């Protein structure tokens, strides 16, 4: 039928001489079946019947790509949920559709006199809300858009940055793998997941010493004439204390989504389960944070927002020592008194018999 | 609790006898996927030929299950999803530009045509297999066409458009109290697990590779919520696992499950991407290392079904399923392949053997010891059924 | 350039909303328990109980009516993230089903009104309003923000909707992301 | 302590700090008196768990699960799903099976529609002309599959014209069925001929790439023996075991860690085979001169005989028998002048500390070595271990090669690879290990290319014997380091002292101390020291890293031996 397929030529054609040159050196029993299969309809449910201006390729309301309805007088394009009202793509507006901007402009006929007249009339009508008259008029004058927080709220917190599409990126996002575009090219097969390689993985790079595991205290390197005695050291992203994938029971190299956090970070959320919520606030930098070293250190409560020194409230080791031992001894006395109330009620009910 | 032990060759149990049933629809293979993407029903024709040429058809009954209707499909899915599937086709895709996004049926896993037909064939196969298992007609049902665990309730991900595993499991659960699903596919069958997360009549056990790997789900802590706590058993492994390692992990976990949970019906998913050399799967199992799992499950002697699954290299999966159907008939097949229409697929040795690679087994005994200890601690709570 | 001084805790609330309605893929459960009608009414009532001068109470009720009308005229146009619009649209459709028009003041919670306030500096910067009126409105909204900072433990508590119920937020399904986010 | 963190949660969070210390943490346990748990599933509000779901009965609400959702975009953190590598040869082996799938698809589909058209024509033929006039075919043509025939027709009939012929056949079968059947038959025959004439090449290109794509650790072994065999990594492994031993010694409950490296040598003949390999290499090698060549051979033979307690006459007779079936003291060797001349010629406490401990009938020997002797012994152990692996697999490999029932039906159609049987590299049913040795020798001398040797070892040893791919480069290395013991004067004198100690059958502790001190006098303080402790009864070798202030011999078990060691090391003017 003459149309080329994956093989390079028509399907009803043998190999060319170039391929066979550069690729060379120089009764059955399933005839049956229509005789043995007999249908099964033993199932329980067998009762069931059964000017030429080019439009923009970004949605001007959220700056993303997709399928968008355009205006006939302005090159702005809008997704079908980013309209007022959001126009259902099943029922498109018959005729030329215009955006809110162009609709306003054509209704005013581009004459500023009619604009000021209608504005004056509108502000006259709703006298009860005279503070908002100007903006209550101006709401119907511009195209819709999605809600992006103003910069003066994203710039109050430094550990909070807007992603590539306007997404929360709270510094716990790992990194894009830039030379993992270089990874699709790669070297050969010593790939990301680090199979069969710990010369420069069980070894601290800048120092030159050994990346020990906090739980076994030995970098198990084995030998590379006996490579079944390695243990896959990975270094955390916050503390940098390296663990074996057998001490932190995880079996993977976290490489794509988040930053790995050792079991040596306290919480960052609790769920006390009796289910009360966080005790660790945000990091309010721009140098507007209140550090307050208290004048009472042994019975403070103050937050779970501690900072340790030799409103975030500073504290010292001995204060925490004393608070912890206070908790322990108060709790011990509480348990003792509970057992004592139990025993006195018991002996009273016993002599009652 | 892990203990490395050598691999004894597979042997047929003398007393364990059973009649099986092999469901095959002569059209399953006719529908190609769009352009050389990993799945193709074609690997169900090839396998069949071997099962015919080995003279195995005299050891069992070969049936043809009549296709599932929308009424039986909807026992898991939602109507809008089924209606969309019923009417879509490469010609009328642009008409459903919203639906294809809501249901994810026109994306990376696109619709060839016969889509509804092939899905109905697989569903009917699985359901009639479960029904014949229920009616006491046989003890094993073999359907290499089903096994689509990846499909969600109102969307298809990873090619499993219709989740016929769940339809068949419900058909089984119309009689049987407890059903045990054993997934030995390299991937995680998130469809089935999600579809039975909060129940105690269905216990899933998925031996899957974990890591930054599809579907990205199936940690060791995914143990089911609500009434289904301690009734989902995930075994996350790493690359290169081999015959002796996989055997020493599978045998004790499965023996404990069958000792405490004590299922009355088993559904074994014998997907072929967990083999060495497969297009996607990153394990290094051998053909006998795979069939050992089926032999061990069969050793228990309870009602059992064998379903297909993945498998993106047709030759290894065909030979594997042939050896599996052979072992299920209590016959260790000769490793020399008889003549079949697809002889020239299995070069250059033209033998039944699949050969593992020297891939480095990365599952250290300490990791598997900790994993199996966690899993036994979890299973301590399923003693009372 | 007109400037507004939001309390820091309300800035933290707005940033946590930015978190939830973005890549945690949450939306606000609607119709929220405490809407903008009820919030602005209670604020106007409590502050009028303190206001002695008649002109002060008149300005209070005037600003409150104006803010309710800006909610009605702004929630749809500029106060919804891209992820949420479908929800709003769905409700809009349901309105056309029951022939009861949609006015957001009675449905949407305080967080979208706080978003409106957050944008209000730029809105007033797009005006031709006189300086004293702009400053009066700014002072009124700042008194409101101080009231809100006192009541931010009755209004803006978090509940982790994955485990109990009825939180200030709820999760979306895969179809919701498919249609709303990536149409 | 501010009642924000539960108690059991505190114990758990502290275990990751003090669980490494059982005493601290058990005292902590005694002193303190001590939903989504799966991180992938969400919960949806119970107002979207209400969907039509046409035919769900009461059971599939009681058993199934609609609340909790999971998706591979939430558990992937919106960006992820890394994949395996799948080297290029496997991609070239996948393209072929995809081609086969395509051709088989079209062949079987054309056949399945041809049979339908054939039965339709057969049924329409025997009817009367009047019945043929109004005979119509319903959608599906009486078949259970509605789409396959439409697909094949639209493939062969120009999809627009495909639809034309489809409706023309539905409305007018008696006139359209025969011509379309003939067209499909012609196309099918052409496709089958093309299929076989292409199917030759599929097998041709599968053979040469099949084994080369089931073992590609054997390309992470031409760079993992040229990068991980350097001296840096060689000392880094042993220093790593040293660091582990030190930082675990801090844990007193950890027993005294053993020696750094342990090697065992049960089979001695492999030494003869390694000596044969070295002989052939230096004979072929043009980098060293003939007198230096003989010096190298003699040093290797004599060092092996002396260290491993093998009689020199036995090694000579073994090398002689090896040379058949293929068709002077060490001090004189270390001294170049002697070699050339001979080759042209043809208190009371200290008294008790020194009297107790003199080992009679010396069975355990020691050697103190700088970097060079250690690297040489490492090369030797690496080669011996690889050859021992092969010689332990030899029996099973021979038995397996003896059962290769070659399909002659494929051999006559030249379907099986005779190329490795053409060059004689095929493993005949004889002994395998000797064939490995012969092939390695042939490669060393230049008789056989590297790739053919590699593929021979790959087809005979399917995936287990890739290690020997560098059996040339390692040998060249070992011999080269032997050349160090002939030119490095300090290492030559260290070897001389080793021979002096080894020929002695009796020694005391002070003898070992003066030995270590005379050896350390030869090296600076910047160089390291390794002690090779050989046990003649078990043929074991224990290599120990030497801390510059550590002891010469292993730490004694008895405090009396400890005091004797202290006093005898104190009696010498050297710092203890
Ligand atoms: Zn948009
Ligand atoms: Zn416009
Ligand atoms: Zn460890
Ligand atoms: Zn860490
Ligand atoms: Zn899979």
């Amino acid at each position: 039928d003459s149309k080329v397929s994956v093989t390079g030529l028509p399907l009803n054609k043998g190999p060319s001489e170039k391929i066979k040159r550069e690729s060379l050196w120089n009764d059955l029993k399933t005839f049956l079946t229509e005789n043995m299969t007999e249908e099964s309809n033993i199932r329980s449910t067998i009762g069931w019947n059964g000017i030429d201006f080019e439009n923009e390729d970004f949605c001007s309301a959220c700056n993303q790509s997709g399928s968008f309805l355009c205006c006939d007088t302005c090159p702005k394009s809008f997704h079908f949920l980013c309209l007022d009202p959001p126009i259902d793509p099943n029922n498109l507006p018959k005729g030329d559709w215009h955006c809110n901007e162009c609709k306003f402009k054509i209704f005013i006929n581009n004459s500023m006199a009619t604009l000021k007249k209608i504005e004056s009339n509108f502000i006259k009508q709703n006298n009860n809300v005279k503070i908002f008259a100007k903006l209550l008029f101006n709401i119907d004058s511009h195209n819709p858009k999605q809600f992006q927080l103003p910069n003066y709220i994203k710039e109050t917190f430094p550990a909070v940055k807007t992603g590539s599409r306007g997404q929360y990126s709270d510094e716990n996002d790992k990194i894009p793998l830039t030379d993992r575009q270089l990874f699709n090219t790669s070297y050969g097969q010593s790939i990301t997941k680090l199979d069969s390689y710990n010369p420069d993985t069980h070894i601290d790079s800048n120092s030159g010493k050994f990346l020990i595991c906090y739980k076994c205290n030995q970098t198990r390197l084995g030998s590379w004439s006996h490579p079944e005695n390695s243990r896959l050291i990975m270094t955390c992203d916050y503390c940098q204390t390296p663990w074996h994938l057998d001490c932190v029971p995880r079996a993977s190299f976290k490489n794509l989504g988040s930053k790995w956090k050792c079991p040596l970070h306290s919480p960052t959320k609790v769920y006390k389960k009796i289910y009360k919520v966080w005790k660790k606030q945000r990091l309010i930098n721009k140098k507007n944070q209140l550090y307050y070293e208290p004048l009472q250190k042994i019975g403070y409560q103050n937050n779970g927002n501690i900072q340790i020194i030799p409103k975030i409230t500073q504290i010292d080791e001995n204060s925490i020592k004393y608070d912890f031992f206070d908790k322990i001894y108060k709790s011990k006395m509480v348990q003792k008194r509970k057992l004592f109330q139990f025993q006195e009620s018991l002996i009273d009910k016993l002599v009652s018999n | 609790v892990y203990e490395a032990t050598p691999f004894d060759p597979i042997t047929v149990k003398p007393s364990d006898k059973r009649r099986v049933a092999y469901f095959y629809d002569a059209d399953v293979g006719n529908y190609a996927y769009g352009a050389g993407h990993p799945m193709k029903p074609h690997r169900i024709r090839m396998a069949h030929s071997l099962i015919m040429n080995y003279g195995l058809y005299k050891k069992m009954e070969i049936y043809r299950a009549k296709p599932a209707t929308k009424q039986e499909m909807c026992q898991f899915h939602t109507d809008e999803y089924i209606d969309f599937l019923s009417r879509v086709t490469p010609d009328n895709l642009e008409m459903f530009k919203r639906e294809s996004v809501k249901f994810n049926v026109g994306d990376d896993c696109p619709v060839f045509d016969g889509l509804y037909e092939y899905c109905s064939i697989s569903g009917g196969g699985s359901m009639e297999g479960a029904a014949r298992l229920n009616r006491g007609k046989c003890d094993v049902a073999v359907n290499y066409a089903g096994g689509l665990h990846h499909a969600k309730k109102s969307e298809a991900s990873g090619f499993c458009y219709l989740n016929d595993i769940v339809l068949g499991i419900i058909e089984l659960l119309r009689y049987h109290p407890r059903v045990l699903y054993i997934d030995i596919d390299v991937h995680h069958g998130d469809g089935v697990e999600e579809a039975f997360y909060t129940t105690d009549r269905v216990m899933t056990c998925s031996f899957h590779k974990y890591g930054e790997f599809f579907p990205g789900t199936g940690e060791l802590r995914d143990i089911g919520v609500g009434a289904g706590k301690n009734y989902a058993v995930n075994v996350p492994l790493r690359d290169g696992i081999d015959d002796a390692t996989y055997r020493s992990v599978f045998e004790p976990v499965i023996k404990k499950i069958m000792e405490w949970y004590q299922p009355s019906a088993v559904v074994l998913q014998c997907g072929g991407d967990s083999l060495s050399g497969d297009r996607l799967g990153c394990f290094n199992l051998s053909m006998e290392g795979h069939a050992n799992c089926v032999n061990y499950v069969k050793s228990f002697g309870i009602p059992m079904m064998v379903v297909g699954g993945g498998g993106y290299t047709m030759r290894n999966v065909a030979r594997t399923w042939c050896f599996e159907t052979g072992l299920l008939n209590n016959v260790v097949l000769d490793k020399d392949l008889p003549y079949n229409e697809y002889y020239e697929y299995y070069g250059p040795d033209y033998k039944l053997s699949v050969r593992p690679s020297n891939m480095f087994n990365v599952n250290t005994p300490e990791y598997l010891d900790k994993v199996m200890t966690n899993i036994f601690a979890n299973l301590e709570n399923t003693k009372y059924a | 350039k007109i400037s507004l001084q939001i309390p820091i805790k309300l800035k933290s609330v707005l940033v946590d909303d930015w978190e939830y309605v973005t890549k945690d893929k949450k939306i606000c459960r609607l119709p929220a328990d405490v809407t903008v009608e009820m919030v602005l009414n209670k604020y106007e009532h409590e502050v009028s109980q303190e206001l002695e001068s008649p002109g002060s109470q008149s300005q209070l009720s005037e600003y409150c009516a104006g803010l309710k009308l800006y909610f009605d005229k702004c929630l749809g146009n500029m106060l919804l993230y891209r992820l949420e619009r479908l929800q709003y649209d769905e409700l809009l459709k349901k309105s056309s089903k029951d022939q009861k028009p949609l006015v957001p003041i009675r449905i949407y919670g305080a967080i979208h009104l706080l978003r409106l306030i957050s944008v209000l500096p730029e809105l007033i910067s797009s005006t031709t309003m006189d300086l004293q009126s702009c400053q009066l409105l700014i002072k009124q909204t700042e008194d409101f923000l101080v009231w809100l900072l006192m009541h931010v433990d009755e209004y803006f508590n978090d509940k982790d909707p994955n485990r109990s119920d009825d939180a200030l937020y709820v999760n979306t399904s895969s179809q919701y992301e498919g249609v709303a986010l990536g149409m | 302590s501010q009642d924000i963190l539960d108690l059991d949660d505190l114990v758990e969070k502290v275990d990751f700090y003090l669980g490494s210390n059982k005493e601290l943490f058990t005292w902590f346990k005694n002193f303190v008196g001590y939903e989504a748990f799966g991180p992938s599933y969400k919960r949806l509000p119970k107002s979207d768990t209400f969907m039509p779901c046409s035919g769900r009965d009461d059971m599939c609400w009681e058993v199934l699960n609609d609340e909790w959702v999971g998706h591979p975009v939430w558990a992937s953190e919106d960006s992820g799903f890394i994949a395996h590598r799948k080297n290029q040869y496997e991609e070239t082996l996948f393209k072929i099976e995809e081609e086969r799938h395509e051709y088989d698809f079209y062949i079987e589909s054309n056949l399945r529609t041809i049979q339908c058209l054939e039965t339709i024509v057969n049924k329409i033929e025997n009817m009367t002309e009047n019945e043929k006039a109004n005979f119509k075919l319903p959608p599906g043509l009486g078949h259970t599959s509605m789409t396959i025939y439409k697909k094949v027709i639209r493939k062969v009939y120009d999809k627009e014209r495909g639809f034309e012929i489809i409706d023309a056949l539905h409305e007018h079968p008696a006139v359209t069925a025969p011509v379309v059947l003939k067209r499909l038959k012609q196309k099918d025959e052409e496709w089958r001929r093309a299929q076989r004439e292409w199917n030759k090449v599929w097998r041709e290109l599968e053979q040469k790439v099949f084994f080369k794509s089931l073992d590609h650790l054997g390309l992470t072994f031409k760079q993992a023996d040229k990068k991980l065999l350097t001296t840096k990594q060689l000392i880094s492994e042993i220093s790593s075991i040293k660091v582990d031993q030190t930082n675990k010694k801090i844990h007193w409950l950890t027993p005294k860690p053993k020696s750094q490296l342990d090697f065992d040598f049960p089979d001695k003949n492999i030494f003869y085979d390694i000596l044969c390999l070295a002989d052939t290499f230096i004979t072929h090698t043009t980098a060293y001169s003939n007198p230096d060549k003989e010096r190298l051979k003699d040093l290797l033979k004599y060092f092996i005989s002396l260290f491993f307690s093998i009689s020199f006459e036995k090694i000579e007779e073994s090398l002689y028998s090896h040379k058949q079936n293929v068709s002077m003291s060490l001090l004189d060797i270390l001294h170049r002048s002697r070699y050339q001349k001979l080759k042209r010629s043809n208190g009371n406490l200290v008294e008790e500390a020194n009297s107790q401990g003199i080992i009679q009938n010396r069975s355990i020997f020691n050697l103190f070595a700088n970097t060079n002797i250690y690297i040489f012994f490492r090369h030797w152990t690496t080669i011996y271990e690889r050859l021992l692996e092969i010689k332990q697999m030899n029996e099973r490999v021979t038995k397996e090669i003896n059962t290769r029932s070659t399909v002659t039906f494929a051999k006559d159609l030249d379907l099986l690879s005779s190329q490795l049987s053409e060059m004689g590299l095929d493993f005949v049913g004889e002994d395998a290990y000797k064939q490995v040795l012969r092939l390695s020798r042939r490669l060393i001398n230049g008789d056989l290319e590297h790739q053919w040797f590699e593929e021979s070892l790959r087809q005979a040893y399917n995936n287990k014997a890739f290690k020997l791919y560098t059996i040339d480069k390692v040998t060249q290395s070992l011999v080269k380091h032997a050349h160090t013991l002939m030119t490095d004067a300090k290492t030559a004198e260290i070897m001389a002292l080793f021979v002096k100690d080894r020929n002695a059958s009796t020694t005391s502790a002070k003898d070992q101390i003066i030995y270590r001190l005379q050896v350390r006098s030869h090296m600076s303080n910047t160089e390291n020291m390794f002690r090779i402790e050989f046990d003649k009864r078990t043929l074991h070798v224990s290599i120990q890293y030497i801390a510059l202030d550590d002891l010469t011999l292993k730490e004694p078990k008895a405090d009396e031996d400890k005091w004797k060691y202290y006093v005898t090391s104190y009696a010498l003017p050297h710092p203890t």
